[PDB]
């Protein structure tokens, strides 16, 4: 049994993409 | 017979996860399933080699996953073929290290 | 009951999402005058246009720093009352 | 995650929403007291909330209880079909262990009662427990949206005869350990005395 | 200064996750003269604490409807703006 | 090659579930 | 041997990963670099048997993977392992099969 080095698959799964920004909001106001 | 192997591994993640509503008890019964049915496969092939297949079911979560393997043989008695299949919410990977002996 | 003219100058989130807070809008204050069936409505909508979890808020003199995913706060304003549909999840 | 274990709680939502319907009727009587006494200025006490603050409680349990009862419908299906599918293969497993204790208990010459009870027991055990998760799957099929034939079908036929037979078994060790304690006693008395 | 209290009229949640919210919703509501700001600093400190980002609602018009898990998720009025803050994941 | 009398291990990772426990409550606007 | 292979693969993951975080540019070289370990743990055991080491880095955001490894080996000679590796937030769930030749 002779052995050696090889290639062996490249599986991966990209991650998610997403922001978390606490910006500031308000509605606006009428009278 | 790469692409054999590959379609069976297809159809027994197909026939065992699927993309199907999964359940806690469920699950792992799904994976078993799907590896029992990639054994049997392997095995009524009857190709000389002792296949190692790993069979993957994961649940569509948004975290990474790289599920790799890596043998210690010869090219020409041994090889591996890749199948991808993708549910819904869910996974049903499959990879055989077919190995002669 | 309201015309929902959706007012959405600032709407800090895809296309899609926004028209679907748009028509939700819409459709709410076609049924009633009820500004927390409104954002609830709003919030349906987001749920089920940016999957789990959604949530929209509307009141009239409000502060809430919309905190959330990008592309995932509806913010069309019904005249001046800004139903932030903050999908936090 | 049992089949059983989802029928019950499905039933126990099922239960549930029929004394809350009630329940949610008198939160928004309450609710609506409250209001009045908000009309007459009579609000709750500040350690509290109003009458319409025991409204908002009643109406927090109104909404967990929906979403319990989401989940349940959720797993009522799994659960029915995990019910059904079980309760047949366990009616045929238990009419075949019925049958072939009463044939072949543990019917072996010292200590033999024990061995036969055994058998018995286990073969009347597998009867019952066939004939217990067929009902469980009826059961989980009908409150659940499941197929299961949860009735006095051909597994449930074999589910009584091996009951029957894990009857019979039982009765012969029970027998078997009366003439055993005889016989044993008549063994281990003094060869002398 | 405005008492931001809670009463018992809707509570299944953490006391330590309510209390944290009161004191950095009146905080924040006392340290910044916009409302807007105010609920910046509210978010910022809440993101500080129990991990980025949530956004709450604090302000006179209040009311919607989503699945709020619980330890995080209350319904009552904090002072002269209602306190409905829930945290869904 | 007879195989072995061999299995397959699964143990996988618990996943997430939805509790929908929510306090809904009467929340009235300024009035 | 089973237990020495386990004791090698965890020994590796804790030189390799042990307790920290994966990324997104990371994590599928981070599952060669442990496959590779296991491979070289097995390849210093002078073991005759063909190593086959698979290594699969799984973050902790409620994806449930199913990890196992159904292989035609002889249970008294061969084998196949495979356990999940337990960390902040990468259990890594890495499938091990030896088969001797």
């Amino acid at each position: 049994i002779k052995l050696g080095m090889a290639k062996i698959t490249q599986v991966d799964f990209p991650p998610r993409e997403i922001v978390t920004y606490t910006k500031e909001t308000q509605t606006p106001v009428m009278a | 017979v790469v692409d054999e192997v590959s379609n069976i591994v297809k159809e027994a993640i197909e026939s065992a996860i699927g993309g199907n509503a999964y359940q806690h008890s469920k699950v792992n019964q799904w994976t078993t399933n799907v590896v029992e049915q990639t054994l049997s496969q392997l095995t009524k092939l009857g190709k000389p080699f002792k296949y190692i297949v790993t069979c993957v079911i994961m649940q569509k979560n948004g975290a990474g996953l790289h599920t790799a393997s890596s043998c210690f043989w010869d090219s020409s008695t041994d090889g591996s073929c890749t199948v991808r299949w993708e549910n819904k919410t869910m996974y049903c990977i499959v990879s055989a290290f077919g190995l002669s002996i | 009951m309201c015309d929902r003219k959706a007012v959405i100058k600032n709407a800090d989130m895809s296309e899609e999402m926004q028209q679907d807070s748009v028509e939700c809008a819409t459709q709410a204050l076609e049924k009633y005058n009820i500004e927390k069936d409104i954002a609830a409505h709003i919030k349906k909508e987001f749920d089920k246009k940016y999957n789990p979890t959604w949530h929209c808020i509307v009141g009239r003199n409000f502060g809430s720093y919309v905190t959330h995913e990008t592309k995932h706060f509806i913010y069309f304003y019904l005249g001046q009352v800004a139903i932030l549909l903050f999908k936090s999840g | 995650a049992s089949t059983s274990d989802a029928v019950t709680f499905i039933t126990y939502v099922q239960s549930l929403k029929r004394k809350i319907k009630q329940f949610e009727k008198q939160v928004e009587l309450y609710r609506n007291g409250q209001r009045l006494l908000e009309k007459q200025r009579f609000q709750f006490p500040p350690s509290w909330l109003y009458i319409d603050n025991i409204e908002g409680e009643w109406g927090a349990f109104n909404d967990i209880m929906r979403r319990k009862d989401s989940a349940i419908q959720q797993q009522v299906a799994n659960l029915q079909m995990k019910i059904v599918q079980e309760d047949r293969a366990v009616e045929s497993r238990t009419t075949d262990l019925l049958t072939d204790w009463e044939k072949t208990k543990p019917v072996t010459g010292n200590l033999r009662p024990e061995e036969a009870l055994q058998a018995l027991t286990i073969y009347e055990g597998k009867f019952g427990r066939l004939k217990d998760d067929r009902e469980k799957c009826a059961k989980a099929k009908e409150a659940l949206e499941l197929t299961d034939t949860g009735l006095l079908s051909g597994s449930e036929e074999r589910v009584q005869v091996a009951l029957e037979e894990l009857q019979d078994l039982k009765g012969v060790w029970s027998e078997l350990s009366k003439v055993w304690e005889q016989i044993d006693q008549m063994k281990e008395q003094p060869w002398v005395s």
